[PDB]
């Protein structure tokens, strides 16, 4: 009813944060490739300096 | 709505005429020998024995290669050009509103989009279906109404590039950011300083003294057995490049693909 | 309530006229050659052989690029401009009171907001529904009364930018902070010091002595084979930039998106 | 469709005539002694005792080896050449639309493609089936209609290489990037600076003083017991090479194979 | 039907990546020595600077 169910945070890190535009078209690249049943078994390749997932 | 056919004013507005892409030149973006020389105000580069100054040919040469370096340093298309791509069908992205990422970005406009078989158009999508995101390099269809991949089913023709900005201090997503111009300048300047740094003194001189008939002269110089005569300026320019590339690699995003 | 239609005085108050955005200039924000020169009080930049001082053209050029660098260094829009966005439908955020984050911030005002299909307005939301948060760049609707996404359903027109502050020492969320002005100054100053640092002495001189007829002169200088003549000032300016950017990156937030 | 047989205009467009590959020369790519000398403006290389300048023969020699080094530094084919490959059958990739990766890239065009047995063609695939991706080096078939491997079943003839770019600042995927030219230049320049760095002073001199009859001369030089006379320039050129190779190794991809 | 079943990536690393030709004849050395029942219990010796296998 009220909680945060959020599994965790995907931390991507580089010399500077992406602009909001860059991040929203990265969200479009993500959802058009990986969401739902249609994307269900694909794996993204990402070449950021470091990638971490924090379990909450 | 009425429009020049491909250039539906919501999904694919016209930003350049396919005749203007031939008419645009480096000087229209401010990349000119005078622009480089301005950043070396109070310096002149000249042949030490011949006295003749270095010609603008070398400046324009260096500038064209600085643009090439900039276009690989950021995964972008700077000068307008017509791109023709044959793209693979992939089921996930074809199902995702016919998603395709262009190889070159920004998109100035999409020129053609067809599904084909041995060059025969199987279907030509109405231009009112085309959805373009210019800075992202994304094209999609939103229709008005045995294998996961197959080669070269989709034919895509478009113009990639940037237009020179129309206002001071500001750029639209299809217009060049004001300091990518300065980045290309800095890249040119870094080579021109390497040229000039040879000529401030005679070849290989790092100290000199001359004494004649009670007159003495003695010069120490910015050359050394380690550092060349323009080391300092090149280092500073490298700092500026680092800051500029940080900012511009924040403006353009991280590359990604789904496998 | 009565108001100029889009500018409902609670949710979308008018902060600028769409004619004034053409009338505003860099000098209205205090970015002027005189402002740069003030920070180099007691220095003059002049061609060592020709004696002519460096013209204001280069100052304004540098200032425009310093503004561009500042607008990428912080993910912000500084000079007022009209932004037209076509934005994707996403079910989570559309359900979250039609939440959209603008690409450019601050919002000075929202100009139009529509849900559309091939350019046909499907619905035009009453301006009394529009909720704007200017510094955040957030717009929402609070109505008075088969897929999770679809491309370019939402059409949003707005003005992004900052106004020059109306009081000393203070700024509203849509007004420029007093020291972002100083940051753009410092960026200009860092290039002008690179220019001036070439001209304090003849090219490549790092020490000199002259002795003639019992008169001797000898000068050591801030140039060296490592450090250029204005290294120190550039280093200090870099420190000031670091502090300023820390503060301003605390004023503007961290970027985030939900996937 | 009508075309010169192998060069189906969608899948295998003709980019060069097999007579022009003999007519192309290094100078057509801008690799010329004058181009090297331009980057050493204000320097001349000459025999200290004989006075004769260094001949263009050594320049062209160095340039040809700089091209060889560039072709191994990036896993690429630069100058057009006809490649004839006999390729292994592998079941996974033969099932994957007859996928083959060429040893040399880019592909300018495919010349022949056959499945054979002791040199006998078992099948010759229609040229309208051939799908070529030029910069990737990939060829596939899309047919119009007891072991996992066997040796040398597939015969593939093609031209690998790059054409000189047709526009300033721009290249197609089969055209040479503007700064790979500069990379080959820099490689030549690095050897020519090693030659020139021996001749600025007499052999092994790192300081000299001469005093005669009240006249004194004294020279310090960029030579030392550690650093040679052109150490600085070579270091800078190495920096430029590093940046160029970073960019070009982003343009060409990572190598991969499935086992 | 659609997934990546790929067990993992064999990372071999040295001062520079192998050419495509080198890598394809290394694939021939591999398959002629190690594939199927015929190769099933042989172990390759490799003298790369470092070798890693990433489980996916
Ligand atoms: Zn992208
Ligand atoms: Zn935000
Ligand atoms: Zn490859």
């Amino acid at each position: 009813s009220h909680g945060g169910t959020t599994r965790g945070i995907l931390q991507i890190r580089s010399d500077q944060q992406q602009s909001q535009h860059a991040l929203e078209n990265f969200k479009r690249e993500w959802k058009s490739s990986l969401s739902g049943i249609n994307g269900s078994w694909q794996i993204p390749v990402v070449m950021a300096d470091d990638i971490k997932f924090v379990n909450m | 709505l009425n429009y020049e056919y491909p250039y539906h004013p919501s999904g694919n507005p016209k930003h350049i005429d396919v005749s203007e892409i031939d008419n645009l030149t480096l000087a229209d973006y401010g990349w000119s020998p005078d622009a480089v020389k301005a950043y070396m105000f109070g310096i002149v580069v000249q042949n030490p024995d011949t006295g003749q100054p270095m010609g603008d040919e070398f400046y324009n040469h260096i500038l064209e290669r600085a643009v090439g370096k900039a276009e690989r340093a950021l995964d972008i298309s700077i000068l307008p050009d017509t791109q023709h791509e044959m793209r693979d069908y992939h089921e996930t992205e074809f199902n995702s509103y016919m998603f395709v990422h262009a190889y070159r970005k920004p998109i100035l406009q999409v020129e053609n989009l067809q599904l084909q078989f041995n060059g025969r158009p199987i279907y030509k999508y109405p231009a009112n279906w085309w959805k373009v995101e210019h800075l992202a390099g994304h094209v999609q269809l939103f229709p008005t109404a045995g294998a996961t991949f197959a080669p070269q089913m989709i034919r895509l023709e478009y113009v990639s590039g940037m237009l020179p900005r129309k206002k001071a201090g500001r750029n639209k997503p299809w217009e060049m950011p004001p300091e990518l111009e300065q980045l290309v300048i800095k890249y040119a300047l870094k080579e021109i300083y390497q040229v000039w740094g040879n000529l401030i003194i005679g070849a290989g001189i790092a100290n000199k003294t001359l004494e004649v008939d009670g007159i003495t002269e003695t010069i120490g110089t910015t050359q050394s057995a380690m550092y060349g005569g323009a080391s300092a300026q090149i280092l500073q320019i490298n700092e500026d490049i680092k800051e500029l590339l940080d900012g511009l690699r924040a403006y353009f995003g991280y590359n990604m693909i789904g496998l």
